[PDB]
């Protein structure tokens, strides 16, 4: 007979609920990317992909 | 997802490493009595191996700073070690498990006397600090030896295990407190517990336990492996018992008297199959009577009873005396 | 929210008035009154800070001149500022004495959980407010504190995308940063009062002046019998503090720690980095940062200290299994021939001597940590003070490790004595 | 008894010692 | 018979339970049952049980 | 595998999966790649063996492979005293609570996850635990049943039982159940001692059902010679004998030791008349009929069947509109018995109800017709064989027959029923009528009823 420990049942149920809630993480990430897009652009093009070192002749 | 059959379990818990889960007959959670576990662990730590050798050398310091210290403080307070060990002040003051067990099983006096003994001292200490209990109270405190406190402690712990701790099944749980604080909000109970991951089922066989050899060895002679039949063994045993009595004043005898070894040997002979008439018949009768009395649970005589109350309404709440023919 | 069962007390005016008019307090000593002193200092801090707020203009370039000019033209303003500073000092003193007292009594039991954590959270918040307050001084000390806080905040984000800007704009004290931090300071300071009220309501569930369970059932009525004693003990401690400060601090002094507060942001650009030192209450954390030159490890040490301070009842408590929990032991397993160990039971406070020794080692380590500044100019080029490292490591070990608290040796020795006595007497 | 819990206990015990070792190495480096 | 002991637990090879496809031995046997159709369309089914005391 | 994990992560069917094909097949057709063997029933063989200590095991071979049923019977309410009255009720309300080997939670989960059932019941002279489960779970379920039946009651179990007994008493009083009335009937018949002791237990003693009283009751009653173990669906008797040996062999033999024993029962024909301001009046009239050992038990069962199925409905309920419900009660014990009627009707005209019940009861003593006897016998056969068809009930009555008589008599109930004749039933009922009546009345107008002597004269 199958007599799983209630510890295991709680762990599995919480793992499934965490799986369910992780699905909305990308949703909020997309919402915060659509919003504050200028901030994302500054972050992506300030630290990552740093500007080239050069100045105009004038 | 199932915790069993997870990739780690599949790779590790396999017959090759002898890490496979074994399913047997169902058994209760908390299968091991704590008192027995501590007895066996203490025997292994003190009377065996390098740890035993080290701890034997520390007997003087431990006796001075862990036993006589507590005893001196308790005697100053008019108490004994029982008052601090049978029921911890934590349990006595605020503990719902202890409260429920005591209500369901214990007679009120068993804890009322414990509380009143401390009330004696703390009605004076709080009023005026530095209170030293006078000699007359200290005498009744000193009368009881540790040999009865240990019996009470073992009885209580074994009862609690066999009746309550043996009928409990812990489960995965969230924060007990319904507090809005996020730190308390997301407390997770069930993981990081060895018992939670050691066995995923109530049918699993137990993989860690004390061997029968160790359990039987822990019930031998605490002082050491001697032979009370031979004179050489008895001499060493008596020497060790005498030094023990010196180290622990109120453990087995009053701090000014000496232990009666002949009575102890008579008790050992009567208890075990070994027998002989080397002891006086009076000694045997006294030992048997003492053994019977020590194992006798007190009972109520049903005598010297107070009067029960049958209250009645006062006179002013009752009709007047006169009563005439109604018509 | 079905998981949240409810609240212990409904903090309504009617019920609060009834509860405080019917409250009873058991007979106690001064050691168990540091909480009342902390609450009273919080109340005086609220009042004095409200008085100060009407004087402080949140513009950085006017705060020094405004403070200097409004102490003369207005009476009692400098008195309120001094009261605020000394109230912060005494609040830290009382809070830490309360923490030490509650650690001493082994209040990590389950029945103390609600009492303990609600308190620690308050303490945690009490830290944040203090930090914000420092920023309002607009001195070089405030500049350094803000810079360190901004770097710590930016540590979590690996220095990407200026996530700190919403509070620490440019990591410098300017009009925006000062305004935001001042308003947050005021709001959180007033929130501390409610947090303290909640903690005080929670802690009364199981309140004990000493670990030993006195059998007394009669108790004092709080309103005046206990309140008068609390006020009197506050008076006594204040007298002692006044005497100690009067004698330990001569009127004119040489080389004080306030000398780093000379520089005012904006007026003075150059900073004398040779003598950088915060107030004594934040001294231990700056000392830890100097001792641990690694940024991530220092931040982790701070976070671990605070959070392990929060989670004492869980690591060291009964855990609802009634001492049938099994620990993890490194070496004792070989000695006992067992993988795990049942938690020991007999861990009284007044009687046992190991508990007192370990607790006082921890307290003295904390005092030594706050005793001085490591002076990082050459604290590492010169082999650093070994005492500071020892004290920090003992603080880390004492908070979190259960072999220094609830040790197994006492239980094993007591069981050995029990077995020997029972065998002798059968 | 679980391997990972025992490893966590070992890490808890030994990490401060590793921090002390790192600090000592940092001091030796600072000597130059 | 699978083995000597009826109450054996050998087939329970999934943590004390049968695997997904397997079934208890007792359910591997079915009583005889014959179904026939008549000209009128009436369908007669019989599943005899000799040991039973009623019909 | 990877495919199963992927198709489970996204809730989509896996068409190529064999399990999906098996679980989504046409119900009108057989499964593609599976087919079960055909088997034929075999006769039932009974075997009884006594252990060294005194425990006796009954077993029945499997007629057709089905679920294994197991049971423990105890000769232990008749054996309770005033001090420990109601202990059996507490055990029943907490029959799953054990602490020595398995926990209440675990022994409930075993029943739940085994797919079987576990139950307890208790009569005046019997206490039966029965669990039915699958073969592979047989060992665990048997261990659970033995622990529940024979393990001493614990303090926690005692407290839970006290609470549940208080709830049960409140419910019984609130519903005015027929058992509450039968308790008064038994008290009148035999007095507060012995059989008259209520099955639910004295209400004033509920608080005293502590672990000490329960353990004393078990020690003075539960003995190895009073324990029976039964199984049904067992391939081999020896396997179950070994299973029982591993568990019940420890119990030291009680032979040669002072046993509690049972005092012989005494019958008294008292009367009870309760005023309750009830719109309806319930009466019961019972007489000492016969014990199990007698040969008229079949006759009394046939008489009860004739009353309930044919006579009581036709002559009492159908004809008269003030008869709410009439039923014949028939109880047999090792040394005593009680056969009679229980009729509930309108409170007013209770005298008419009493007279009609007496007349109907006396009608059987007057005689029984052939057609009525045949109809009653047919109904009795139908009921008994319906009970016997199910394995659990058949096993239970096998245990009861073995404990009453060393032989098994339930395999030939049809022969005994056929042997009954109208003359025998009439004579048995007529002889029983002469006994001292046991008359119980409840209702609004119980006071305005004939006296006990008047009732006896009417029966005479
Ligand atoms: C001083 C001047 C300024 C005053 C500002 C006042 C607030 C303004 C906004 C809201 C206005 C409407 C108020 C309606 C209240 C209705 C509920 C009520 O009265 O119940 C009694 C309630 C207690 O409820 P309970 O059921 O007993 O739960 C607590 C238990 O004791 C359980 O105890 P425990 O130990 O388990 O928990 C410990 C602690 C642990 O708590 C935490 O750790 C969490 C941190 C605290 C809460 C943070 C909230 C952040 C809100 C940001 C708002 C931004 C501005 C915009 C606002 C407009 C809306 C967006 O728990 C709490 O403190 C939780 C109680 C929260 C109290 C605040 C409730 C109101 C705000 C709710 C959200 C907005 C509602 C708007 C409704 C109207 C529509 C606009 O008591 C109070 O309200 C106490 C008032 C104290 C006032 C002092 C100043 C504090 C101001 C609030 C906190 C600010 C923190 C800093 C924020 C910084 C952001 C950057
Ligand atoms: C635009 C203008 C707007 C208007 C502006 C004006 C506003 C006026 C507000 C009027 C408030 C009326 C309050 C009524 C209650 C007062 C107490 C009472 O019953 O008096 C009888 C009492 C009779 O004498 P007694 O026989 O010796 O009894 C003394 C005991 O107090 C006798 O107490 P006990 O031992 O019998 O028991 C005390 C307590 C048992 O103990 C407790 O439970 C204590 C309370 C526990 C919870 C609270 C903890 C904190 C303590 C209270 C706060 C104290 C600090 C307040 C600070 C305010 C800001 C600075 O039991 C209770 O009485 C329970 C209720 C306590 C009062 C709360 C409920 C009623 C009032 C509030 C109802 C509405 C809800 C509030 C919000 C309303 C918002 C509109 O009268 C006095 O003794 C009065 C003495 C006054 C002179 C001495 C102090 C002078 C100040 C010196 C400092 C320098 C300034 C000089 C003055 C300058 C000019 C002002
Ligand atoms: C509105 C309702 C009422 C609300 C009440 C609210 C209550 C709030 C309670 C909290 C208050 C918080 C502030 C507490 C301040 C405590 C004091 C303090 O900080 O120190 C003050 C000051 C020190 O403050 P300071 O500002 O100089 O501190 C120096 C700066 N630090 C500390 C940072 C280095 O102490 C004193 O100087 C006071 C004592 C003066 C001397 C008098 C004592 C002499 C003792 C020796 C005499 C021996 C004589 C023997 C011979 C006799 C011969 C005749
Ligand atoms: C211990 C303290 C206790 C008391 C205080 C309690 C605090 C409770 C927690 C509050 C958190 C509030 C975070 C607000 C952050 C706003 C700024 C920001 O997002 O980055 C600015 C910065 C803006 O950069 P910037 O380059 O535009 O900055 C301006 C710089 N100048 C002036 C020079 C032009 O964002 C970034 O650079 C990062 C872009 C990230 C893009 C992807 C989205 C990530 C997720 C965003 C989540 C936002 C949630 C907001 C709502 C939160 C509600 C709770
Ligand atoms: C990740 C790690 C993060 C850090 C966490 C670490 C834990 C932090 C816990 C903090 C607890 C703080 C509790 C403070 C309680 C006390 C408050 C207080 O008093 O105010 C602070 C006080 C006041 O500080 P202060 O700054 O105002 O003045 C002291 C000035 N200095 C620093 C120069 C000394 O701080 C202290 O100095 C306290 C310790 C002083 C100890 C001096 C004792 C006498 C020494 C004599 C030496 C030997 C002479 C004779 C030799 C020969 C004979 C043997
Ligand atoms: C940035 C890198 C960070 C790396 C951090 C690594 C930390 C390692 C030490 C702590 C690990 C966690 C301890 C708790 C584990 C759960 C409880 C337990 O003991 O389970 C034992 C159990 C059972 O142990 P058992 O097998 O001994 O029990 C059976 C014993 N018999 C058979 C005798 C009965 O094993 C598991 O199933 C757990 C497997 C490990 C799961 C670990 C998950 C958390 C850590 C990884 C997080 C993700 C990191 C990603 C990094 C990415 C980098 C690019
Ligand atoms: C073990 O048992 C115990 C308890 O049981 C729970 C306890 O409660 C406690 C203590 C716990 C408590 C919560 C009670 C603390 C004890 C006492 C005596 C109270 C301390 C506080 C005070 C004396 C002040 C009381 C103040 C108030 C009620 C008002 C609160 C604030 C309000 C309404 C808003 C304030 C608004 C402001 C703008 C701040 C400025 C206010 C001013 C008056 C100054 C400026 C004014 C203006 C108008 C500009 C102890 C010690 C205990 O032993
Ligand atoms: C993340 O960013 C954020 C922050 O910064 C980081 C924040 O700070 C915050 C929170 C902060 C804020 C929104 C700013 C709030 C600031 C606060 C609370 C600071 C002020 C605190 C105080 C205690 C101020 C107290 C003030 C006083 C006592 C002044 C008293 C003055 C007066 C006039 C009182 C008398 C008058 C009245 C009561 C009005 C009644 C009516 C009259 C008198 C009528 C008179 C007229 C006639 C005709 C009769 C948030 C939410 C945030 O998101
Ligand atoms: C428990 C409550 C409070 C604490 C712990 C606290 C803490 C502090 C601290 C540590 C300082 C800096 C002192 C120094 O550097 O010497 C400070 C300054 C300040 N606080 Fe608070 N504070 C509290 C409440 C308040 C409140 C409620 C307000 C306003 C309503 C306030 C307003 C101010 C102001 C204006 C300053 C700067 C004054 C100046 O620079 O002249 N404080 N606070
Ligand atoms: C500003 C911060 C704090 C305030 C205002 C405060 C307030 C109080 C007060 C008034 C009491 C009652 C008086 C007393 O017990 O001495 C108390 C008790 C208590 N405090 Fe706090 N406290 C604070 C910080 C803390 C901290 C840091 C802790 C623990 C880390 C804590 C834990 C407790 C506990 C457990 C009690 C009850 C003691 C017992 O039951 O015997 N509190 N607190």
């Amino acid at each position: 007979m199958y007599l799983p420990t209630f510890y295991k049942l709680f762990h599995e149920t919480n793992a499934f609920r965490l799986k369910r809630y992780v699905g909305y993480g990308p949703l909020l990430l997309t919402w915060s990317i659509w919003t504050l897009y200028p901030a994302l652009y500054n972050m992506i093009y300030s630290d990552f992909i740093p500007p080239e070192r050069g100045v105009p002749k004038r | 997802v199932r915790l069993e059959k997870i990739l780690w379990e599949q790779l590790v818990n396999v017959k090759a490493f002898s890490r496979q889960r074994v399913i047997g007959a169902p058994s209760k959670w908390y299968n091991e009595n704590r008192t027995e576990w501590f007895k066996v662990a203490q025997h292994n730590a003190f009377n065996t191996g390098f740890s035993g050798v080290i701890l034997r050398a520390l007997e003087p310091l431990l006796a001075k700073f862990i036993y006589r210290w507590r005893l001196d403080i308790a005697h100053q307070r008019g108490l004994t070690l029982e008052d601090s060990l049978l029921f911890m002040d934590r349990e006595l003051r605020r503990c719902y498990f202890f409260e429920t067990v005591a209500r369901q099983n214990l007679h009120p006096y068993t804890v009322l006397f414990m509380k009143k003994r401390r009330a004696r001292y703390y009605k004076v200490e709080r009023g005026l600090r530095g209170f030293y209990v006078p000699d007359w109270v200290r005498k009744e405190a000193e009368e009881r030896q540790l040999s009865e406190t240990v019996d009470n402690i073992f009885n209580w712990e074994n009862f609690v295990y066999r009746e309550y701790m043996s009928d409990m099944t812990p489960i995965g749980r969230w924060t007990s407190l319904s507090k809005i604080t996020p730190l308390d909000m997301f407390q997770y109970y069930g993981l990081f517990r060895n018992e939670a991951w050691d066995r995923f089922f109530y049918n699993e066989a137990f993989y860690e336990s004390y061997s029968e050899k160790e359990k039987q060895e822990a019930n031998g002679n605490p002082f050491g492996k001697f032979n009370l039949q031979t004179a050489d063994g008895r001499a060493q045993f008596e020497k060790e018992v005498n030094t023990f009595i010196e180290r622990y004043p109120f453990a087995v005898t009053k701090p000014g008297q000496k232990f009666d070894f002949t009575r102890f040997y008579a008790l050992e002979d009567l208890a075990n199959k070994r027998d002989t008439s080397k002891y006086d018949p009076a000694l045997l009768e006294s030992v048997k009577n003492e053994l019977k009395q020590s194992a006798a649970l007190p009972a109520d005589n049903g005598a010297n009873k107070t009067k029960k109350s049958k209250p009645i309404l006062p006179d002013w709440l009752q009709p007047k005396f006169g009563k005439a023919f109604q018509a | 929210m079905e998981w949240n069962k409810g609240t212990y007390m409904s903090t309504s005016i009617k019920k609060i008035v009834q509860y405080f008019s019917v409250m009873t307090v058991s007979f106690h000593d001064i050691n168990s009154l540091f909480g009342f002193f902390t609450f009273l200092t919080i109340a005086s801090q609220l009042v004095s800070g409200t008085m100060l707020a009407f004087s402080l203009v949140p513009e950085p370039m006017l705060i020094p001149m405004v403070r200097e000019e409004e102490d003369v033209e207005d009476l009692y303003t400098d008195d309120f500022f001094w009261l605020h500073e000394r109230g912060v000092d005494m609040l830290f003193i009382f809070s830490y004495f309360h923490l030490f007292r509650k650690i001493y009594l082994n209040n990590f039991e389950y029945e103390q959980e609600a009492a303990w954590k609600s308190g620690v959270f308050t303490f945690l918040l009490f830290q944040v407010v203090v930090f914000l307050g420092l920023v309002l001084c607009c001195t070089h000390l405030s500049d350094i504190t803000l810079a360190i806080a901004a770097n710590l905040y930016d540590t979590f984000f690996a220095g990407k995308g200026k996530f700190y800007w919403w509070i620490f704009t440019s990591k410098e004290l300017n009009t925006d940063t000062i305004i935001r931090l001042a308003y947050l300071h005021y709001v959180l300071a007033f929130f501390l009062a409610y947090l303290g009220l909640i903690h005080g309501v929670d802690m009364h569930y199981d309140w004990k002046n000493e670990s030993s369970m006195d059998g007394l059932e009669t108790e004092m009525i709080w309103f005046d019998e206990a309140l008068s004693n609390e006020l009197g003990a506050m008076i006594e401690i204040i007298l002692i503090v006044m005497i100690v400060c009067f004698f330990m601090y001569p009127e004119p002094e040489a080389l004080s720690y306030e000398f780093f507060m000379w520089g005012d942001i904006g007026f003075i650009n150059d900073v004398r980095f040779l003598s950088v030192a915060p107030h004594w209450y934040f001294r231990p954390f700056m000392a830890w940062l100097t001792v641990c030159p690694f940024h991530k490890i220092g931040l982790f040490g701070l976070i671990y200290y605070f959070f392990i301070l929060f989670y004492q009842p869980v690591i060291h408590g009964t855990n609802e299994q009634n001492n049938y929990t099994k620990r993890n032991v490194a070496f004792v397993s070989f000695f006992i021939n067992r993988s795990d160990i049942m938690t020991p039971k007999y861990h009284s406070v007044e009687d046992n001597l190991l508990h007192q020794i370990t607790f006082w080692l921890f307290l003295c380590s904390a005092l030594y940590v706050t005793s001085y500044l490591p002076y990082g100019r050459f604290y590492n080029r010169i082999n650093g003070n070994y005492g500071t490292l020892w004290s920090f490591m003992y603080i880390f070990f004492y908070l979190g490790n259960s072999f220094l608290r609830r040790p197994l040796i006492t239980e094993l020795y007591l069981f050995n004595a029990f077995v020997k006595s029972k065998f002798l007497k059968k | 008894a679980p391997v990972f819990l025992k490893a966590l206990r070992y890490v808890i015990y030994s990490y401060p010692l590793y921090v002390c070792y790192l600090i000592k190495q940092a001091q030796i480096n600072a000597q130059g | 018979k699978s083995e000597r002991l009826q109450f054996s637990k050998a087939r329970l090879t999934d943590f004390g339970e049968l695997p997904q496809g397997e079934i208890p031995t007792a359910l591997q046997y079915d009583r005889p049952c014959r179904v026939e159709t008549l000209a009128n369309g009436v369908r007669l089914a019989v599943e005899p049980s000799s040991v039973s005391p009623l019909a | 595998s990877v495919r199963k994990a992927f198709y489970d992560f996204i809730y989509k069917d896996d068409k190529s999966a064999e399990t999906y094909k098996v679980t989504t097949a046409d119900p009108r057709t057989p499964v593609q790649g599976f087919r079960g063997q055909t088997a034929e029933d075999v006769a039932a063989k009974y075997e009884v063996t006594k252990l060294a200590n005194g425990v006796t095991i009954i077993t029945e071979s499997q007629t057709f492979p089905s679920q294994v049923d197991m049971g423990i019977l105890l000769d232990v309410t008749r054996d309770e005293t005033n001090e420990t009255s109601g202990s059996l009720l507490s055990i029943k309300n907490t029959y799953l609570k054990t602490v020595l080997n398995t926990n209440e939670t675990i022994n409930y989960g075993v029943v739940q996850q085994s797919g079987g059932s576990f139950e307890m019941e208790y009569d005046q002279e019997t206490a039966y635990f029965k669990a039915n489960c699958l073969a592979h779970d047989a060992t665990d379920v048997f261990s659970m049943v033995a622990d529940c039946a024979l393990e001493p009651r614990s303090t926690v179990a005692a407290s839970v039982g006290v609470e549940k007994n208080q709830n049960t008493h409140k419910l019984e009083s609130y519903l005015k159940t027929g058992e509450l009335f039968n308790e008064s009937v038994f008290k009148t018949a035999y007095g507060l001692k012995g059989l008259g002791l209520p099955l639910k237990g004295l209400r004033g003693n509920v608080k005293n059902l502590s672990s000490y009283t329960l353990q004393k009751f078990q020690l003075e009653n539960i003995t190895p010679n009073r324990i029976f173990v039964c199984a049904a669906g067992v391939e081999s008797h020896q396997e179950f004998v070994d299973l029982v040996q591993t568990k019940l062999a420890q119990i030291p033999s009680a032979e040669g030791q002072k046993t509690h024993q049972r005092e012989k029962s005494e019958y008294l024909g008292g009367e009870v008349r309760n005023l309750t301001e009830e719109s309806n009046v319930t009466l019961a009239l019972l007489f000492q009929s016969v014990p199990w050992s007698s040969a008229d038990i079949v006759a009394f069962n046939v008489a009860a069947a004739l009353l309930n199925n044919l006579r009581l409905k036709k002559n009492l309920l159908q004809k008269y509109a003030y008869f709410d419900q009439a039923e014949a009660l028939n109880f047999h014990f090792t040394d005593s018995g009680l056969f009679g009627l229980r009729t509930s009707g309108s409170a007013d005209r209770a005298k008419d109800i009493l007279n009609h019940s007496i007349a109907e009861l006396k009608a059987i003593a007057s005689g029984v017709n052939a057609d009525e006897l045949l109809t009653a016998k047919a109904a009795l056969k139908n009921s008994v064989l319906s009970a016997l068809e199910r394995q659990t009930d058949r096993l239970e009555e096998t245990v009861k027959n073995v404990r009453t008589f060393n032989k098994i008599q339930h395999t030939d109930y049809v022969k005994q029923i056929d042997s009954v004749t109208a003359d025998q039933v009439a004579k048995a009922v007529a002889k029983v009528l002469t006994s001292n009546p046991t008359f119980v009345a409840q209702g609004s107008q119980v006071n305005a009823l004939p006296t006990y002597d008047a009732i006896r004269n009417l029966l005479k």
